[PDB]
RNA sequence: CCCGAAAACAGGCGGCCACCGAGGGCCCGGGAAGAAGACCC
RNA sequence: GUGAUCGGGUAGGCGGGCGUGCCGAUGGGGCGGAAGCCGGGCCGUGAGGUCCGGUGGACCCGUCGGUAUUGCGGAUCCUGCC
RNA sequence: CUAGUACCGUGAGGGAAAGCUGAAAAGCACCCCGGGAGGGGGGUGAAAAGAGCCUGAAGCCAGGCGGCGAUAGGAGGGUGCGGCCCGAAAGGGUUGACCCUCCCCGAAGGAAACACGGGCGACCGUGGAGUACGAGGGGAGGUGACCGGGGUUGCACCGUCCGU
């Protein structure tokens, strides 16, 4: 490995555990929040079929936390929905990842389900866009971090 | 070397205690402490029974061997107070512990007894 | 619980021996409520209970001041008046009341009580007037 | 020491603390007691009698 | 016994006392992180009138008793200990011994020796 | 005449399931309805 | 020992103590783990002190006397970060 | 510290920020996934201290645990009694915690039933009776493991922030 990050996660069993990172990206925490508590405590391939949906606009996610000037969406449960399609790819690769790791680590793959999902905020990379009557302000990108244990069932 | 001590004891005999009274803290009865002690005593209800060295002052273990002596059941000298403490799972030192109802130290409730009576002769 | 019937009653003191027993602890039935008196002349009870009804928030009358115009709903709200109703003791004393106009079959067939404290036997004077009354003019079913 | 900087001041009806600053970006404030590198409001001096 | 008295005097005081902190310490992460006492000095302060409904100030009258003022609940008077040339010097039947932190392993293995001999008390 | 079971005594009746599955939503073709949701066939 | 004839306090005046950095002396601790940071126990009217556990990886405290860029919630305070 | 430097102004002139791996680079061989930055395993090292490098606090953000949680009214607190949760050490405690009952002394204070009589009456007087009780101070016993402390919250009462 690397060593320069760790997780949050407590009293992780290598031998029935598999990790995976994503650093330093370039989308937002909120969505990512708003995705993660729904993938949360599900199995890998439901959330890749979940994933699939999202991305093509087939399936909304609802929001709960961030919601202003949001529009209601079809069926029951809804309430303010979204369709987040940069966060759905990059959860997929590092899901991708992760299912990489069991299976090399020995653990069947089909058996797998996702006990920890977690996204933390990045470094700020600042910028300025020009205003009216002198100024400039920030216009600036929040990047992301995303962390996914998956433990193998028996 | 206190009053209330009568003889000097081997190593595996007390050890053996010790191990006889938490085998028994595992299921049965087991009182703590120079009054209950007593008591079960008196009331006869009493069958085995550890007591410890360093016991200071002695004026709370000393009328005991004149209890012990007409029960006439094996008492066993342990020489720490901590260690009774752990044995019966407490974090205060002890003096004294009576054990009633052994399961899974029948074995060796008769063996210390046996023991105990040897050095008795 | 207790049943009570007023009939030939006085509402305040009823009422002030009523919300003492609820504080106390008790369930309490109020039966026949049309027939308990108020004490006074007509004109001057009518016109109170008048300008009570046409009280009202002038910006939403879905709040407002939500006086009544039946008989057993003006019993329960002077019984409350005399409870602390901002509060959570108030609030389960006050669910532990129930009125009624008439005797219902429930009910029937048991026996009552009543409160010597009130009653028209104290008066001296031919000046009453009943809760029915009072809701017929303000324009109430029974 | 701390007094080496030039300034001007703002004045009333900015929004703004009537302290002293310099012209060119970023602007930051100069020479006076409470500032960060500004002159300190009584220092120790030679003058002084030890003896 | 006297000595117990007020001990137990004590305790009741310093059970019922409060603690005597400033203002708003609960409103502000800068006073909740360092909770210490501060007088208030305002104008119209209410803790500084003394109303009811407010938290209290101290004062000379919640002081303990002068004779058992700065003792251990053992009862024991403490005595800072970073040796055994101060471990002697301590009467064992009015004085305890506390070793200091900074003392390592191979010192407080002899300090702790000579204690139980001479019969000293040792609170660590 | 208009609103109105969140009327906290938070109702009444009939029927269908529960103690696999009654019912509902998504989805498809459309408007008599429509800022998103809802509504109707 | 005395206090029925002491026990509220803005402006203001007086008395004693807690804490911070450096010097001259004295007495001590530290890789068997110093300072600092986190959470807790005890003493203290209180300012505050000290111990336990963890993190950390080289310096620190007490008493006596001297000295001082010696204590912050505010200045439409300054700097940096959120 | 590559500082009167970068940068700002036609110009005279104005003017920053920015120190520290480790004893030694021994500065991560090799394998799996990824377009890649990179992630995961393995390795060096006394310790990752991993160059985005001594220590690494607060405000802020995410998750896990505990407590409350969709009929409800006050500046976000105080006083008292409770419910759930933590509780190793530094606080007490088996030389006996909490609770229980028994006796003796007992400040200021201090009943009732009941018996006789006075008043239209609410009630009073004498006796009962300075009794029963009473803050606390002492002692004798049974029971055998928590108590104090902390986090949150329910109930009743009280409470219109800070400086000027």
């Amino acid at each position: 490995s690397r060593g320069r990050f760790s997780y949050s996660f407590q009293n992780f069993d290598p031998e029935r555990m598999a990790r995976a990172s994503g650093r330093d990206l370039r989308i937002s925490p909120k969505h990512s929040v708003e995705l993660l508590r729904e993938i949360r405590g599900m199995m890998l391939n439901d959330a890749l079929r979940y994933l699939d949906d999202v991305i093509a606009k087939k399936r909304p996610v609802p929001m709960k936390r961030f919601n202003d000037s949001q529009g209601h969406k079809p069926g029951k449960g809804f309430g303010p929905g979204r369709y987040p399609v940069k966060v759905a790819k990059a959860v997929k690769k590092i899901l991708l990842n992760a299912k990489n790791n069991a299976e090399q680590k020995g653990l069947d793959v089909d058996r797998l389900k996702i006990i920890h999902a977690a996204a933390h905020r990045g470094p700020v990379l600042r910028g300025y866009i020009p205003r009216a009557f002198g100024r400039a302000t920030p216009f600036n990108e929040q990047t992301t971090h995303i962390e996914i244990v998956v433990e193998e069932i028996r | 070397k206190p009053s209330y001590v009568k003889f000097e004891v081997p190593q595996e005999l007390a050890e053996k205690a010790l191990e006889a009274v938490e085998i028994a803290r595992d299921t049965g009865r087991i009182r703590k402490g120079t009054n209950e002690t007593t008591k079960a005593v008196e009331r006869g209800q009493a069958k085995l029974v550890i007591i410890a060295e360093d016991v200071d002052p002695e004026e709370i273990v000393a009328h005991l061997p004149p209890l012990c002596e007409e029960k006439e059941i094996p008492y066993v000298y342990v020489p720490s107070k901590k260690e009774l403490g752990a044995a019966a799972g407490l974090e205060v030192p002890a003096a004294s512990v009576a054990i009633i109802e052994p399961g899974k130290a029948r074995e060796l409730v008769e063996d210390i007894a046996m023991k105990v009576k040897e050095l008795m002769k | 619980m207790r049943i009570i019937n007023a009939e030939g009653l006085i509402l305040g003191r009823l009422a002030s021996k009523v919300a003492k027993m609820l504080l106390e602890g008790e369930e309490v039935v109020i039966v026949n409520a049309e027939k308990a008196i108020i004490t006074g002349n007509r004109e001057d009870i009518f016109a109170k209970y008048k300008q009570r009804t046409e009280l009202r928030t002038r910006t939403n009358p879905r709040r407002g001041p939500f006086y009544p115009k039946r008989s057993d709903e003006i019993v329960r709200r002077t019984v409350r008046g005399m409870l602390p109703w901002k509060t959570d003791r108030g609030r389960k004393a006050f669910k532990r009341l129930k009125v009624y106009v008439g005797v219902p079959k429930e009910f029937e067939g048991k026996e009552f009580e009543t409160i010597s404290e009130a009653h028209m036997s104290r008066l001296a004077t031919p000046k009453y007037v009943t809760v029915g009354e009072v809701a017929k003019f303000l324009g109430g079913k029974f | 020491a701390g007094k080496r900087r030039v300034t001007e001041n703002i004045g009333k009806g900015h929004g703004m603390a009537r302290v002293e600053r310099i012209k060119t970006s970023p602007r930051f404030a100069a020479f006076v007691p409470f500032a960060v590198g500004g002159r300190r409001t009584h220092p120790p001096k030679v003058e002084k009698i030890i003896w | 016994n006297e000595k117990a008295r007020l001990l137990r005097i004590r305790a009741k005081l310093k059970r019922k006392k409060p603690r005597f902190l400033r203002q708003e310490w609960w409103r502000y992460p800068k006073f909740k992180n360092d909770p210490k006492w501060r007088r208030p000095k305002g104008i119209d302060s209410k803790m500084r009138l003394k109303k009811k409904g407010k938290p209290r100030s101290p004062s000379i009258g919640w002081s303990s008793p002068k004779a058992v003022r700065g003792l251990h609940p053992s009862g024991y008077e403490e005595v800072l200990v970073h040796n055994v040339k101060e471990l002697e010097a301590i009467d064992p039947t009015r004085q305890a011994a506390r070793i200091a932190g900074t003392v390592g392993a191979r010192k407080r293995e002899m300090i702790l020796a000579r204690a139980k001999e001479l019969g000293v008390k040792v609170l660590n």
